């Protein structure tokens, strides 16, 4: 909890370009072999994201203001992230939210929690029966105070640590309006090195959250695993990026999904 | 601060107390009444026991608040049938002599 | 809620938090099993109409005669040393008979209550402190004696009790509308469809006049409406059939 890994080295948060990153489904409306122009909270093309990073030299944990909304894509192998968690002090001061996910299923709640300096989901004793299950939890030792409460479906999440080009990608959007936290999410496989994907991608709606709280800044929920400070974690990058107010050319196809989209 | 608001606490934690032991007391004398049998019998005399000690319990400290600062006329009346020690006042032998002389003439 | 086998004591009560779902009111009110019911500020045909952000079930037993004291500016001793209801309090009462499940043969003293208390309880406020209960200022120390008495008594629980005096189980319903969103709400009607014909239609939040057909086109199944060029609705999906 208090205690930091010893592998984790600070460098510096690296820069990286994302062109048509940003783009999602406004609304539920059908519309379809049209070009609709519309504004709200978007990531402008061809603007710079910065560059984290999750393993046992380079492990990236800092908190980072939310401001009006954040776009989030991630490039996982052993789905290192389990979720992330927003509030304004993280910490029972207030009601934060918090997207923990324990391969099994989401658990998703706003209560007053008990903050700790590096909070995780940690794996132990893997060796023979390789288990990879949630095992040990530091995130928080006690909470109180629950304004909100909601879990997922079942499903099985492999957090079995592979090797090799990242091949998964997930995109989400994360914003809060007139207290409804709205998500978009995409989950796409690719085949990478470093930095993203060239191409398009249109983002689809997940669930809207009626938290009704103020979210002024957050912090991402890794999974470390052992066989606390003798930690690790495998290699798993996620990039972070602050949505403003700009105004895109959406096109859609006969069958209603978005072809193009072109910033103003 | 004044005795009359621990009177009036006192009575009010009476009525409570004295009603459920009066009831079971009046409740035993019924079913050995209506039905004669040894487990009646025995009953109305434990019954009868318990609250005939709960006033002799409860004057001990009915007599602990004089009546002579008690403004409230509804308060005095009911003290001062608490105020009443009974039997109490009579002598030990006097005392358990009397109840075998009403048994004994009934 | 009401069918629970237990309930706690009058200074035992527990509060539930209802919230995100529908509620239907009118299978309660048209059941018949309440011996009393009455709302205070909202009448009950208006609560289906209604939505509520916040919904508080309270749960307690407390004496027949001693129901009439729960109510907005009340006073005795439940009200006061127990439980108290706001002048604003916009929720309702429900109670009925429970002599023939909590009352016994030989009495049941699970069910006690607070009889004293330096002062009156605040709206809405819950004390379990068992502290002896001082009357003078003679010292008590928790040892039991002249002056001193123990507050929590028990209610005498039996079948052959008087009708007033039965103990009645009482749930009480807190509606508070606060600046967070709604959620609970009344039922809902989904009447018959009709298609091809003229016909004035009302989905969810949206209205209008129109025919109603089935056509090949498919909405994303995350989208219910569809609009036009114009910004006009030309095709709807049923919120409750796809």
């Amino acid at each position: 909890q208090c205690v930091n890994l010893t592998t984790r080295t600070q460098l510096p948060p690296a820069y990286t370009n994302s062109f048509t990153r940003g783009v999602y489904y406004p609304d539920k409306v059908f519309r379809s072999s049209v070009l609709h122009s519309t504004q709200d909270l978007f990531l402008p093309f061809f603007s710079n994201v910065t560059w984290f990073h999750a393993i046992h030299k380079r492990f990236d944990n800092p908190v980072l203001p939310f401001n009006d909304g954040v776009y989030f894509a991630s490039t996982e192998k052993s789905n290192i992230i389990r979720g992330w968690i927003f509030g304004t002090t993280l910490d029972s001061k207030t009601q934060s939210l918090l997207i923990v996910n324990n391969a099994t299923n989401v658990v998703i709640k706003v209560c007053e929690f008990q903050f700790c300096n590096d909070p995780f989901l940690d794996v132990y004793y893997h060796k023979n029966n390789k288990s990879w299950m949630k095992s040990e939890f530091r995130v928080y030792s006690s909470a109180n105070n629950c304004t909100f409460e909601y879990v997922s479906q079942p499903f099985l999440m492999d957090l079995e640590g592979k090797q090799g080009n990242f091949k998964n990608l997930r995109e989400f959007v994360f914003k809060n309006i007139d207290g409804y936290f709205k998500i978009y999410s995409k989950h796409t496989p690719i085949n990478l090195v470093r930095d993203l994907p060239q191409g398009f991608s249109a983002l689809e709606p997940l669930v809207d959250l009626p938290i009704g709280i103020n979210i002024t800044r957050f912090q991402t929920l890794l999974a470390l695993h052992r066989s606390s400070s003798g930690w690790t974690a495998g290699a798993a990058a996620y990039y972070v990026g602050y949505l403003q107010p700009r105004t895109f050319l959406l096109k859609y196809n006969e069958n209603g999904t978005i072809t193009d989209a072109v910033d103003c | 601060s004044t005795i009359e608001e621990q009177a009036k606490t006192f009575l009010d934690k009476f009525n409570h107390e004295a009603e459920d032991l009066f009831y079971q007391s009046s409740l035993a004398s019924w079913n050995y009444n209506t039905n004669i049998t040894e487990e009646n019998v025995q009953n109305m005399n434990n019954a009868g026991d318990k609250w005939s000690a709960f006033l002799k319990e409860q004057s001990t400290l009915a007599q602990m608040y004089p009546l002579q600062e008690i403004q409230n006329l509804t308060v005095k009346l009911q003290l001062q049938a608490l105020q009443q020690n009974g039997s109490s006042v009579l002598s030990e032998d006097k005392s358990k002599r009397l109840n075998t002389i009403l048994n004994t003439m009934s | 809620v009401f069918n629970a086998t237990r309930f706690a004591s009058v200074y035992a009560w527990n509060r539930k938090r209802i919230s995100n779902c529908v509620a239907d009111y009118s299978v309660l009110y048209n059941s018949a099993s309440f011996s009393t019911f009455k709302c205070y500020g909202v009448s009950p045909t208006k609560l289906n109409d209604l939505c509520f952000t916040n919904v508080y079930a309270d749960s307690f037993v407390i004496r027949g005669d001693e129901v009439r004291q729960i109510a907005p500016g009340q006073t005795g001793k439940i009200a006061d040393y127990n439980y108290k209801l706001p002048d604003d309090f916009t929720g309702c009462v429900i109670a009925w008979n429970s002599n023939n499940l909590d009352s016994k043969v030989g009495g049941n003293y699970n069910y006690r209550y607070r009889l004293f208390r330096k002062s009156n309880l605040k709206p809405f406020e819950r004390d379990i402190s068992t502290e002896i209960y001082q009357a003078g200022s003679t010292p008590c120390n928790g040892v039991q004696g002249f002056n001193c008495y123990f507050p929590l008594q028990s209610y005498g629980f039996q079948p052959t009790n008087g009708v007033g005096y039965q103990p009645y189980r009482v749930v009480v319903l807190s509606f508070e509308l606060l600046h967070a969103p709604a959620t609970v709400c009344g039922p809902k009607k989904s009447t018959n469809l009709v298609k091809n014909k003229c016909v004035n239609f009302n989905f969810n939040g949206l209205t209008g006049t129109g025919v109603l057909t089935e056509s090949n086109k498919k909405f994303l199944p995350f989208q219910q409406f569809g609009r036009d060029i114009a910004d006009t609705t030309d095709a709807v999906r049923d919120p409750q059939t796809l």
